RNA sequence: AGCCAGGAUGUUGGCUUAGAAGCAGCCAUCAUUUAAAGAAAGCGUAAUAGCUCACUGGUCGAGUCGGCCUGCGCGGAAGAU
RNA sequence: CCUCCUAAAGAGUAACGGAGGAGCACGAAGGUUGGCUAAUCCUGGUCGGACAUCAGGAGGUUAGUGCAAUGGCAUAAGCCA
RNA sequence: GCUCAACGGAUAAAAGGUACUCCGGGGAUAACAGGCUGAUACCGCCCAAGAGUUCAUAUCGACGGCGGUGUUUGGCACCUCGAUGUCGGCUCAUCACAUCCUGGGGCUGAAGUAGGUCCCAAGGGUAUGGCUGUUCGCCAUUUAAAGUGGUACGCGAGCUGG
């Protein structure tokens, strides 16, 4: 979990989703890629 | 610092403006160069101070090939 | 790091930075990075931006730096009281008004140029925008 | 016969490799001195060298001086290491 | 080729111009030949799209104002400093 | 947008490298069988192999894509009785 | 004490604000009459060369002002008699 | 006839020390603490050149950019000069969380053990000595850990006075 101010799609498999009013990158392929805005 | 100095202000500039009726001898312009040139009935001082040589109204004008400001006095 | 070779005067008044810019259009290049924001780019900042963009463009196509840091900014040394003359010149700025084309670029594809400009932009303090060559 | 080696530039140490401590002075002497933390201890994290400075009233000035001292020490260390290696080499040469 | 619709400007000046700009219109002028200058307003959005094309500046345009087809060429365009916008256009009767 | 299929040939392009076979780079970036297939976008390998992708064929049967302009919001946002 | 800027287009206007000068000189460097027009560059020319002195052109005051800076100055306030 | 140049020129004619001091005043004006501020400091974040065999973003992150805190060095001189006692130690603490331990979790360049890093978490806990007036620090030996800060750099009408 990379908590950042800027969250970005790092690959094709990265998807940006909003969960309970928090922007999140979740990725099916790469576990490293998953992010959270904080 | 090497900077704190400046000279006393010399209170120059146009003293009597266009249309202003003056007595003879009245200073019209205090100036450094001949920023204004002495026209009709205006004398130029030693420090280029323009003064009326006759009673009447100040008349600024642009005259001549060099397009210079001439101050004349027109009699009333 | 850009700086005037010679100067008429070693220090300078603060001044104000109000108004719109004059170098508004893409003149030389094909694409430009136009400043949207008001502020002041230091020499350092400008250089950084240039470095960012050149690398991005991989030494292919020309870059112009339309801005120049011609204004010296003084800083008083630390732990020094408020009197005793003006501080020493530390760095040089270009004062930036909205509308300022900061950088210009040609000999590049458009997308790549855009990318380069974006890269540059993060180095600069002001909010900026990509612009293009306009006929008239 | 020895080759003309390129004289490498003495590299600037990073603030990441450095610990900067600030603290009160010894003996001091006054009210403002008891409060103020002017003294500077710079420490190199990879090597373990320390430089102290408390000559100046200004903390910044002290730090600058301390920084310089640290740099000098680093240079000296580099020189020493160079010398040691050199010494090994000749010792080996002497062996012949 | 390009047919633009215009209205004759009632009020001229700075404030008026600003108001026009606010209301998604923009001031323009037709001038040239023996005929007097004609100040017009133009709907901004429509004109911006037209001006995106390079053919806009090259070709003869037709400005229709008060049911009168005036054949013109774009002479100079003022743009907003930092926005994709038009402050003003000068037109020359061709 | 899913889904099913192909996703080749000269060829592993040479070089320089310990090896380099789309993927260490350096460089050229062609043509072929053509429905389409980059001297290759990512994963992968000692390197090959292998796994994806681009583009394309089939199914399916109505809107869809991503820029611009602006209005209002979200995160960015930690302190001591 | 003088000049400029700060100084907000009359005057004036502060700071341990930013820049520079003066504590004189000259019996001509003053008065007047008469006359004259600069810097720099190119080309040619004994010694003579980037640079003396002589021509001619371009040039147009970029020069000059007994000295700081500013304002002036061909009607020259500049240069000769 | 005056570098009366401290140039409206106090005399013709004049350096200093005072911690042995004294009086009159001033928070008009300094040292402490408070306040405003935040350059500096500390703590974040944005961009990503690169390092990381390969691979920017496991972990680092250059050139630059944007913040927060009030937290160091400062700036200011608003509070106090008809007194607001100063570092440290002791005795008592109390709050913050930017968490040192213990608890929960993500990613890992996470096999395991042990780590690294980030998120959540302030319930409780969080060393004895040697040296130095010390804070700090270095060292010795522990410890699950020996947190970082605020509190007039907490606390002298509670002690000490190095
Ligand atoms: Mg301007
Ligand atoms: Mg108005
Ligand atoms: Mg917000
Ligand atoms: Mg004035
Ligand atoms: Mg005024
Ligand atoms: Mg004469
Ligand atoms: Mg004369
Ligand atoms: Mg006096
Ligand atoms: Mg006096
Ligand atoms: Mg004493
Ligand atoms: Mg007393
Ligand atoms: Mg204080
Ligand atoms: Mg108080
Ligand atoms: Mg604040
Ligand atoms: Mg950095
Ligand atoms: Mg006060
Ligand atoms: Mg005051
Ligand atoms: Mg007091
Ligand atoms: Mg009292
Ligand atoms: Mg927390
Ligand atoms: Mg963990
Ligand atoms: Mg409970
Ligand atoms: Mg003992
Ligand atoms: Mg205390
Ligand atoms: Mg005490
Ligand atoms: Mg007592
Ligand atoms: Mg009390
Ligand atoms: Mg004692
Ligand atoms: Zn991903």
């Amino acid at each position: 979990m990379k908590v950042r101010a800027s969250v970005k799609k790092l690959c094709r498999n990265c998807k940006i989703v909003k969960r309970d009013g928090v922007i999140r990158v979740i990725c099916s392929a790469e576990p490293k890629h998953k992010q959270r805005q904080g | 610092t090497r900077n704190g100095r400046d000279s006393e202000a010399k209170r120059l500039g146009v003293k009597r403006f266009g249309g202003e009726s003056v007595l003879a001898g009245s200073i019209i312009v205090r100036q450094r160069g001949t920023k204004f040139h002495a026209g009709a009935n205006v004398g130029c001082g030693r420090d280029h101070t323009l003064f009326a040589k006759a009673d009447g109204k100040v008349k600024f004008e642009v005259k001549g090939p060099k397009n210079r400001k001439f101050i004349s006095i027109e009699a009333e | 790091m850009l700086q005037p070779k010679r100067t008429k005067f070693r220090k300078m008044h603060k001044g104000r930075n109000r108004g719109l810019a004059q170098g508004t259009d893409v003149s030389f290049g094909s694409f430009g990075l136009k400043a949207v924001g008001r502020g002041r780019l230091t020499a350092r900042q400008i250089e950084a931006a240039r470095r960012a963009m050149t690398r991005a463009v991989k030494r292919q196509g020309k870059i112009w730096i339309r801005v120049f840091p011609d204004k010296p900014i003084t800083e008083k040394p630390l732990a020094v009281r408020m009197g005793k003359g003006k501080g020493n010149v530390e760095y040089w700025v270009a004062l930036i008004q909205p509308g300022k084309v900061l950088y210009e670029m040609d000999g590049v594809p458009e997308e790549l140029a855009r990318e380069a400009f974006k890269l540059a932009a993060a180095k600069l303090p002001i909010k900026t925008t990509f612009v293009t060559k306009t006929v008239m | 016969v020895y080759p003309e080696v390129d004289d490498d530039i003495d590299i600037e140490i990073n603030p990441a490799d450095l610990r900067i401590d600030v603290y009160r002075t010894s003996g001091a002497g006054g009210q403002h001195v008891n409060r103020t933390e002017s003294a500077v201890r710079i420490t190199h994290i990879p090597t373990g060298i320390v430089t102290q400075c408390q000559n100046d009233r200004s903390q910044h000035k002290n730090k600058d001086q301390a920084m310089k001292q640290m740099k000098a020490k680093l240079y000296e260390l580099e020189m020493q290491k160079k010398n040691a290696e050199k010494q090994a080499m000749e010792d080996n040469k002497s062996d012949i | 080729m390009f047919t633009i619709n215009a209205e004759v400007r009632k009020e001229q000046g700075k404030g008026a111009s600003r108001r026009l700009r606010a209301a998604n219109k923009f001031p323009a002028i037709i001038y040239g030949g023996k005929e007097a200058p004609l100040a017009i307003e133009l709907d901004h959005d429509k004109v911006m799209n037209m001006q995106a094309k390079a053919e806009f500046y090259s070709e003869v345009l037709t400005i229709v104002v008060d049911g009168k087809e005036i054949k013109v060429k774009a002479q100079d365009v003022q743009r907003h400093p930092y926005k994709p916008k038009l402050q003003h256009i000068d037109f020359v009767r061709a």
